[PDB]
This record gives structure tokens, C-alpha cells and sequence, in this order.
DNA sequence: CAGGATGTATATATCTGACACGTGCCTGGAGACTAGGGAGTAATCCCCTTGGCGGTTAAAACGCGGGGGACAGCGCGTACGTGCGTTTAAGCGGTGCTAGAGCTGTCTACGACCAATTGAGCGGCCTCGGCACCGGGATTCTCCA
DNA sequence: TGGAGAATCCCGGTGCCGAGGCCGCTCAATTGGTCGTAGACAGCTCTAGCACCGCTTAAACGCACGTACGCGCTGTCCCCCGCGTTTTAACCGCCAAGGGGATTACTCCCTAGTCTCCAGGCACGTGTCAGATATATACATCCTG
């Protein structure tokens, strides 16, 4: 008999396919937990036995996924310029130079 | 080419099944609906296509398809084409060793719409009971493709033109999954020129789960003598 | 009410309280509340606008967060007024680079 | 015993809402969007009429200097249809 | 450490909103040292709000604050 | 009028060598006109909504001044 | 017969013209141009001397500071010279 | 005068009265203008001590503004302060990047 | 005599030159720029401290608020250093 | 070879969590009146803006040769996308405990406020030297034999 | 690589106007009383934040495979640069009206503060519905005799 396996997804197809899933709706992206323990061990090194409202993380998840799909944003614009289709960190440094934080 | 030159039915021919067309299958998915883009048309009257079949719109470029009604577009959207059959020509070609062969009927230009592979779509204890029965009963041939890893599909029952084909380490067209009515779809398209009555055959990719299978004969330098698949299961 | 003699909605006199206890100036003129209500009603009609075409063409009734987010950034002005602001659990407006398709 | 007195421009938002289309609602974290939104807005205005009137050496936020500010803030058919309709109020509200 | 707790598959899903197509394998450790710093300058500056205030908590309207303070203002909490 | 063509070829190029560009496409020099006409348009149009506001009827430095730091620009020594 | 190579020259002159602190642009023109651009919101404005120095400035340095990071969008695309898609970017990734 | 009880050269009535007149708030605690002067006087004293060694290092004794922009760009906190800020007849770095020199 | 009395910081940013350089000067249009920064910086601390007295639901501005405004607008040691001058500046005046 | 118990997909009456509307209450808004000071308006002055003219000459325009860098194709290899199977924390709910936010009460220190006074600081004018500019030689960099 | 050549740098000499200081003046800064509300502080209440735990399962992870895209090389060609020659208009100094910014004089109406009163807005129950869920139910699977 045997199992007949066909050709998988060109790459990229899969890419697109999830651009339109998540360009279209609106959920948080990152791990709430995992995030919070982030912001936890950051405010560490200023106060000690620092407590935060559960709205006060959540503002921080959505401010910084909000920064970083802006800065992938800026950074896809620089690549797709620069005759590539793939980002590299020289991209998202020099997002940041023009931008005025670095 | 001109390397498969009487054509055959499908029920010289092949072992007689009823023709399908329409989604006949187990019980069903894809889940991805697709919204009504803001395609434009060029299209009134069949000047040009309106989702076209090889410009720049958004559905057909991510291999989803259109149903047909709910896009801006209307009737003329190209990307709905598995729902309206605007299948290629080919035919069945008996040969003595490569068995039966889709030769092209017409000079196919490359990277289109060639045809469609359709039939039953199971799950596994009913598809290995489906093994089971085939090999018990003494058939040769063997159609038991998987859609997905979960589900596989199976024509030799009620399926269509796509079951005349083999085997080729160099493939001329290929398999690719689509999507159409939240349901998950396979298509055969071309990739390199296609001219008229060379058999349409491509890379099976089988994990046969028996030990001895017919050998490759494409004769060429690039086959094993074998097929070649990923897994020796 | 103050509110009933300008034809308007927004509250002139929370507005004149805002104004005076908000530390802007030493004095408020009588008139600026009632211009200052005129204009931030006039603004939220705009967007509450954009916002509910917005949700009706996507076949809901409810005005969500991503109604509001299409509706400041498809609005070039309120885009240009609102270019710095996040909208929370909005998301982006559907944009893919044409370069990102494939070829012929 | 209630809480507190809490203030927030929650039901003017919904009383415009059901002005511009009486049958659509609002979400309760929209409505949180469009109160910090008619905050924001009246900060910058009120903060724009403040440096006004100190770089001019007064002492009086009049309609005027709310008036340079919306044509300052709003980039074009929005600040003329700001100011008309900023007129049309303090013209019916001091001829009434 | 928790940097690493922002895991790649979401860094992925990041870009993706974002509209990116392939993304190189270095591109994770720059993203997290820029999560770093914005997250450090933002916190950093709640922190500072909440020691004025004499609170002990980070509330979501001194987030808020802080935010508007480096020009990133946020609807939705006040 | 076509004055706009007064800010000519070689003094953006002077523009572009202070600014480290070595080599200069044809089409910058439209560009950069076309960039600077907007960017005076706005700067000159809250100038002069200062002015109006002022009752005088010369744009005065603080004006401009004033200007460019609605458009966190500002400018010292005027 | 004695010819500097394409290239130098530039170079020379950055460092002259970064060395040096003077306006580039030539002052009466780009009085004419602040002028017209002026005509079309209020007729006759007369300006000070030190308002047209204050707008050439802010031209000056805000043209400096684009002309910069184009030349770092063009050096970052593997090139030597900047083309109209570079400011465009550059303006892009400013946010306007 | 209470600048010299402070220990300060700048201000403190005057920075008191900008503070009452200025609209910021409606009472202003003794204590904040004088606190507010000595952060003054120690920014400006930064700033000036920066642009006085530049000018030493161009052999001037007299401070121009391309001397206040040396000093203000050579400080990375103070870049940092005065990032969206221009001074006037200030100019640029000598900034050359390093693809454009010859090779 | 005939002219309005036009406020400046110039002899103080003078004094301040003349403890912090022995042999310097500084031109007309360097004092302007300075001027003008001390007038931008005092702005900006004003208002922050006044944006954060109201957020707190404050009406005063006390060395609080001057303290927290400071060590929110200025980086790093910057912000060390002025919270220091400014502690020292109110300790030497309330004695 | 045989039905019964069992597993599975299907349509369903229902359950939940968020939203629209009615209820009591309280505090802030509205109305009324008065005082004082900011501002509105007429009047005058005089600074500095606008306009003009003429001579200088430096920069801009323009033309042309040429080189080197942009751009496009080709080719190549490797790294990243996709997918499968394995695992693990994320998430959810459920439970418990107490820190601290939030509100109040009382009191007091601290700043608003006002009048008198006086010197710090500002405008005007006056002086001399740092610098802007120029010329001559010296070094430094570049490029072609 | 070194000599020629152009560009720039350094180093003194002259002129000049602007920095820096003094003088007279005025109004804002300082001091001393006088008072009234902001806030510091202690205490109490009650929400909500943190900590733990079990369970379920969706996403992260690791590896395998393969292709397509990044990157380096090479050719072509064309466009911008270096530079010389010609032209035009900016620039600098000087002058002449005169417009309008800035100040003055004085009046007067508009807004802060106070007092009086009541209903509009907010917290809270109460009812209603998209969307998810446990449940009757039809058809295929195994399951033992
Ligand atoms: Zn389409
Ligand atoms: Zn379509
Ligand atoms: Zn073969």
C-alpha cells in the first residue's frame, strides 16, 4: 500500500498566509506570563519588592508589541529597499539611527 | 514532448470507477475564511481576467481560492476556478510499461492550472482498513495519497481524470495543496512547457509500505531504478 | 443647561471647570468653553463616524478597538492628527509590500 | 456605600454616538479609547491656548486663542469644519 | 533571565504583524536588546512616578504617563 | 512665480557635502525642493497663524521660533 | 593636464563645508521663496530680518539631518550615491 | 539676597517669580525655585565648561556657537537631552563614513 | 530709559563662565543660545512638574516634584549629579 | 455470521459574559450680584522694513570629456521556511492571605498676600583687543608617469 | 614611488566693531506681618495582588529536508564629476519714506469670588442577547459467541 506524501508549501506561502491571519485580527502576540516576569526582573534593578496592576502590564504588553511591529514595520520598508526580502539586525539598527534613538 | 503518442476511458482503459466532480467525500477541513478583496476587475465581458490568473491579486497568491458570489469582483474573479473547472486537456494514453499516461491534448503553456485530483477523503483506521482490503483482494495499483498527515484520499472508488499518472524523477508538473470552501484541495500544475501528447507525470514522494515496488522506468540517469521517497516505512 | 443653549452635547460647564482648575491660565473667557466643547464633540463625532462605517462594512454592530484603529489610520488627516498614538488592542491596517507577492 | 465619584465623558461619547447612528453600540474598552482620546485632545488644545496667551503677556484663555489652536492642531478640512462649527455654538450660545 | 522568555516563534509572530517575510536567525538578539532598552527607559520611568507618588504599586495611569512623556501616548486606560 | 527655482543646483549640493553625500543623482535636486517647499509651507503656516493671532502683521522671529517648537524642531538663538 | 580623480573633490568639500558655519543657501532667493510661500495665506506680510535668518536655519539643518540618513539608506544599500527613493525612505521612517 | 544664602548665581527670585506668573501651579513651595536654579546653574555650567575646552582646542578664548554645538554633541547625555534641538550656526560633526574613503 | 526692560539669564551664565573658566569670554550670539536654553530647560521642568503635580491630584509644586521632573528629563549621571546640586542647594538654604 | 454496546458527526436547547436601561443620591453646576483689573481703543512716536541704485565679483549656468559605479545577469551554497513529533510551561480555574490603595479626620506649618523699601540688574555709551581678513611661505595630500 | 602641482595650513600684520564694564535709574526683589486652605500623618477598611496548586493542551522546540534567496563576480554603459569659460545676479553700502510695533492714557465690561439651590451625572441593580457548551441522536466500528 504506502503512505504517499505530496509537495508541501512553497516557502514563503505559509509566510503570506499568516501576514493576512494576523494583520487581520488583534490578539497579543506575546506571552502574557513570560512577558510579566520580564517586566518583573526589569523593575528589579530600581526598587525592590515592586508591585504592578495587571492593567499596568497589560498597557506595557500592548505599548511594546505596538513599538516592535512599528519598528518591523520601518525595518521591512529599509529591507524590501535594499533589494532584499529577508531583515537583518543592520536593518534594525539603522531603523533606529533615522528614527533618533540611537 | 511527444513521448506518450487511440486514447483510452476512464471507466485499453483503466478499472472502471464512476466519474466525480463535486466534493463527494468522507465526512469532510481548512478553516480559513477567505474575505471579499478589493480586487479590480478589468472585467465586463471577459476582457481580462478579473482575479487574474497570473497578476498580482491577493487570494490566489497565497493559494486560496474565491467562492463564487461573495468576492467584489463577482463571476469573472479566475481565482475561482475549482468551483467552475477550468481544467486543461489531457487524455489516456495506454502504454505497455508506464501503464496509463495524461497525455496533453493541447500545447500547454507553463506554471497553470492543469487539473484536479478528487475522490474519497478518510481517516486513518479506515484508510489502513481500505490497505487491508485492496491487498487482501489483489489489486496492483495503489492510490492512497494523503490530502494532510491525518487525512488521505483515494480515487480508484469515485474519482476522476487525475488517476492516469505515475512516477517520474523528473517531473514535468507537480501537486500542490489549495484551499476552497474552508476545504482542503489538491491540485496538479504545470512548471515547465507542456506540449501536446507527452504523459503528465511527476514526483509520487511514496513511503511504500511494502518491499517490492515497480521500477522508475523514466530511463533516466537521474533515477535510482526505484522511486525515492523520505521515510522507509 | 448651559450644554442646551449651544445645541451641543459635551459639557460646557465640566469644560469651564477643567479649564479654570486645570491650571492653563489665570482667567477663562466665557466664550472659550463653548468653542472648546463645539470643537472635541465636532472631533468625536468625526471619528465615532469613520468607526461605525467601519464596523457596518465588516457586518458587525458593536464598535470594537480595531473598528477605531481602521478608522484613524485609513483617514489620511486623523492619521496625520493621531500619527504618535497607540490604540489599545487595535492592530494595523492590512498592508503587504506588492514586492512581497510572486513574480509572473 | 458607592465608591467613588468617578467623572468621564462616557455618556456624551455614546449621546454623539446615537446622534451619528442610533442603531450601534460601543464596546466598554472603546469607550475607555474615546474618553483618553477627548482627553488627549483637550490637553493639547488647552496646553497650545495656554502658551498662546504667555507668549503674548495675557492673562485670558479667550475663543480666540482656542480658535488659534484648532488651526494650529487640525491639518486642514479638519480644523475649517472645527472652526465652523466652533463658531456656529459661541454665535448661538451668546445670541440666545 | 527572562529576556529569553520572549521566545523566537513570537518575535516571529511580531515581524508578522509587521508585515516581514523572512527574518535571519540574528535577528532575535537584536530584537530582544531593543525590547530591553524600550522596556528599561518605560519602566524606568513608572518607577519614578510611583516613588513621587509614594505608592508602592506601578498603576496603569503612570504607565500611561510615562509613555505619553517619551511620545508613545496610549488610549485605552484612563 | 517659478522662484522656487532660486535655491539652485550647487547650493544643495553644498546642502548634501555638509550633510556627507559624495555622489548626487540628477532627480535629488527636484526632490529636495519639492521636500523643502513642504516643509517651509508648514513651518511658514503656523508663522503666520501666530502672527494673525498676535494682531501684527510681520512674522516676527519669536513667531518662528515658536513655530518650529510645535513641531519639536525648536531652534535657539532668536 | 592635471586632474583630480571623481571622488575627491566631495570629499574635500565635506570636509570644508563641515569644518565651516555659515548658511548654504543664497539669502535673497530664499527670501523670494519665503515670500511666495507666505503670499498665499496672508497678502503684504513684511518679516524681520531675524525671522527669515531663523527659517533659513531650520531649512538648513532639517535639509543636513535628511541628507545624513539618506546617505546612510544609500550607503546601507551597497551604494555611494543617493536617488529620490532614498529620501523617500528617509521621510518614511521619520513619519511623515 | 537669597542667592548667595542658597550658594547659587542664578536667580532664585527670579526663577520664583516665572514660576508663580508662569501658570504651573497655583502655590509653589520655597523650596522649589532654589532647588530649580541650582539645576540650572549646573547644566549651564556643563554645557559652558564643555564649549570653554573646545574652544581652547581651536585656540579661541571666545565661545561661538560652533563651540556650544562641539560641546553639545560630544556629551552623550547631553545629545540625548537635546536631541530635537538646532543651534544656530552650529553646523555638523566631522562625521566622514567610512565607505567613502579611499581605498 | 525709552526702551522696555527685556528680562535675560546673560550676566548669570556670565558669572557661572567666569567661576567655571578664569580666562574666557563668550560672543552675543553664544549668550543668545544660551538664553535660550535656559529658558527651553526651565520650561520643560516646569511643566513636567506641573503635569505631575496634577496628576497626582496636587496643587502645589513642591522640591518634589522639581526632584522627580529632574530625574525624569535628565539621563544618567546628568540626573545623579542634579539631584545631588539640587539636595545641597536646599540643604545650605533651609539652614 | 450475528446484533449490542460503543464511538462519531450533527443539530440543539441551553449557559455565560458583556451590553442596554431603570433607580437613588449628591456635588458640582447654574444663576445672581458685586468688585477690580485686564484689556480695548484712541493717539503718538520712531525703528527698521521695504524699495531703489550702482558697482563688484563670486557663484551659478553651461558644455564636454571620461571613468567608475550602478545595475543586471549568472552562478553558487547555505540558511531559513515548512513540517512532524516530542515536550513543557501558558493558561485557566480555584484557593488563601495580607499588603497597601484609598478614603477620612485633625492639625499645623507653609505659602498666598500686602505694604514699604532698596539695590540688583538693565539701558546707554564708551573702550580696546580678539578676531576677521590678507599675504607670504611651509607643509600636506594627490596623481601620473 | 617621487616629483609636480594644487590645496590647505600656519604665522604675522592691520583694522574694527562688538564684548565688557561703568553710570544712573526704576521697579521688582526682599523683609515683616497676617491668615487660610493644602497637605502631612495616623488610622481604618476592603480590594486586589501575589503565591500556590492541579489539570489540560497549545505552542515552543529540535531535527530533517530542501529550495530559493542572499551574495559575490563580471560585463556594460551611462551619467554625474572635474574643470574651464561665460554670464548673471547676489551682495554690500547708502538713502529715503513711511508703516506699524510699542508705549501711553483712560475707561469699562467681563470674569473671579461668593452665595443660593436642585437636577444631571454617576454607582448600582435588572433585563437581554452573540457566542460557546453539554446533550439528545443517527450511522459506522468493534466485539464476543
Ligand atoms: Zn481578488
Ligand atoms: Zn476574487
Ligand atoms: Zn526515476
Amino acid at each position: 500500500g504506502g503512505v504517499m506524501k505530496p509537495h508541501r508549501y512553497r516557502p514563503g506561502t505559509v509566510a503570506l498566509r499568516e501576514i493576512r491571519r494576523y494583520q487581520k485580527s488583534t490578539e497579543l502576540l506575546i506571552r502574557k506570563l513570560p512577558f510579566q516576569r520580564l517586566v518583573r526582573e526589569i523593575a528589579q534593578d530600581f526598587k525592590t519588592d515592586l508591585r504592578f496592576q495587571s492593567s499596568a502590564v497589560m498597557a506595557l504588553q500592548e505599548a511594546s508589541e505596538a513599538y516592535l511591529v512599528a519598528l518591523f514595520e520601518d525595518t521591512n520598508l529599509c529591507a524590501i529597499h535594499a533589494k532584499r526580502v529577508t531583515i537583518m539586525p543592520k536593518d534594525i539598527q539603522l531603523a533606529r539611527r533615522i528614527r533618533g534613538e540611537r | 514532448s511527444s513521448k506518450l503518442p487511440p486514447p483510452q476511458l476512464f471507466n485499453e482503459a483503466c478499472r472502471t470507477f464512476q466519474v466525480i466532480s463535486d466534493c463527494l467525500y468522507g465526512s469532510r477541513s481548512s478553516d480559513h475564511d477567505a474575505l471579499d478583496c478589493d480586487c479590480a476587475e478589468d472585467w465586463r465581458d471577459g476582457k481580462n481576467h478579473a482575479c487574474g490568473e497570473d497578476s498580482d491579486c491577493i487570494n490566489r497568491a497565497t493559494k486560496i481560492e474565491c467562492v463564487i458570489g461573495d468576492c467584489n469582483c463577482g463571476e469573472g474573479c479566475q481565482n475561482q476556478r475549482f468551483q467552475r473547472k477550468q481544467y486543461a486537456k489531457v487524455s489516456v494514453i495506454k502504454t505497455e510499461k508506464k501503464g496509463y499516461g495524461l497525455r496533453a491534448d493541447t500545447d500547454l503553456q507553463p506554471n497553470d492550472f492543469i487539473y484536479e485530483y478528487v475522490g474519497e477523503v478518510i481517516n486513518e483506521p479506515t484508510f489502513r482498513s481500505r490497505m487491508l482490503k485492496y491487498d487482501k483482494e489483489g489489486i496492483k495499483h495503489f492510490y492512497f495519497m494523503s490530502l494532510t498527515k491525518n487525512e488521505f484520499v483515494d480515487a480508484t472508488k469515485k474519482g476522476n481524470l487525475g488517476r492516469f499518472c505515475n512516477h517520474s524523477c523528473n517531473p514535468n508538473c507537480y501537486v500542490d495543496k489549495w484551499v476552497v470552501g474552508d476545504k482542503l484541495r489538491m491540485g496538479i500544475f504545470a512548471a515547465r512547457y507542456i506540449k501536446a501528447g507527452e504523459e503528465l507525470v511527476f514526483n509520487y514522494n511514496v513511503d511504500r509500505y511494502g518491499a517490492d515496488p515497480q521500477p522508475c522506468y523514466c530511463g533516466e540517469p537521474n533515477c535510482v531504478g526505484f522511486i525515492g521517497g523520505k521515510t522507509q516505512t | 443647561g448651559r450644554s442646551s443653549r449651544a445645541g451641543l452635547q459635551f459639557p460646557v460647564g465640566r469644560v469651564h471647570r477643567l479649564l479654570r482648575k486645570g491650571n492653563y491660565a489665570e482667567r477663562v473667557g466665557a466664550g472659550a468653553p463653548v468653542y472648546l466643547a463645539a470643537v472635541l464633540e465636532y472631533l468625536t463625532a468625526e471619528i465615532l463616524e469613520l468607526a461605525g462605517n467601519a464596523a457596518r462594512d465588516n457586518k458587525k454592530t458593536r464598535i470594537i478597538p480595531r473598528h477605531l484603529q481602521l478608522a484613524v489610520r485609513n483617514d489620511e488627516e486623523l492619521n496625520k492628527l493621531l500619527g504618535r498614538v497607540t490604540i489599545a488592542q487595535g492592530g494595523v491596517l492590512p498592508n503587504i509590500q506588492s514586492v512581497l507577492l510572486p513574480k509572473k | 456605600r458607592r465608591k467613588t465619584r468617578k467623572e468621564s465623558y462616557a455618556i456624551y461619547v455614546y449621546k454623539v454616538l446615537k446622534q451619528v447612528h442610533p442603531d450601534t453600540g460601543i464596546s466598554s474598552k472603546a469607550m475607555s479609547i474615546m474618553n483618553s482620546f477627548v482627553n488627549d485632545v483637550f490637553e493639547r488644545i488647552a496646553g497650545e491656548a495656554s502658551r498662546l496667551a504667555h507668549y503674548n503677556k495675557r492673562s485670558t484663555i479667550t475663543s480666540r486663542e482656542i480658535q488659534t489652536a484648532v488651526r494650529l492642531l487640525l491639518p486642514g478640512e479638519l480644523a475649517k469644519h472645527a472652526v465652523s462649527e466652533g463658531t456656529k455654538a459661541v454665535t448661538k450660545y451668546t445670541s440666545a | 533571565d527572562n529576556i529569553q522568555g520572549i521566545t523566537k516563534p513570537a518575535i516571529r509572530r511580531l515581524a508578522r504583524r509587521g508585515g516581514v517575510k523572512r527574518i535571519s536567525g540574528l535577528i532575535y538578539e537584536e530584537t530582544r536588546g531593543v525590547l530591553k532598552v524600550f522596556l528599561e527607559n518605560v519602566i524606568r520611568d513608572a518607577v519614578t512616578y510611583t516613588e513621587h507618588a509614594k505608592r508602592k504599586t506601578v498603576t496603569a495611569m503612570d504607565v500611561v504617563y510615562a509613555l505619553k512623556r517619551q511620545g508613545r501616548t496610549l488610549y485605552g486606560f484612563g
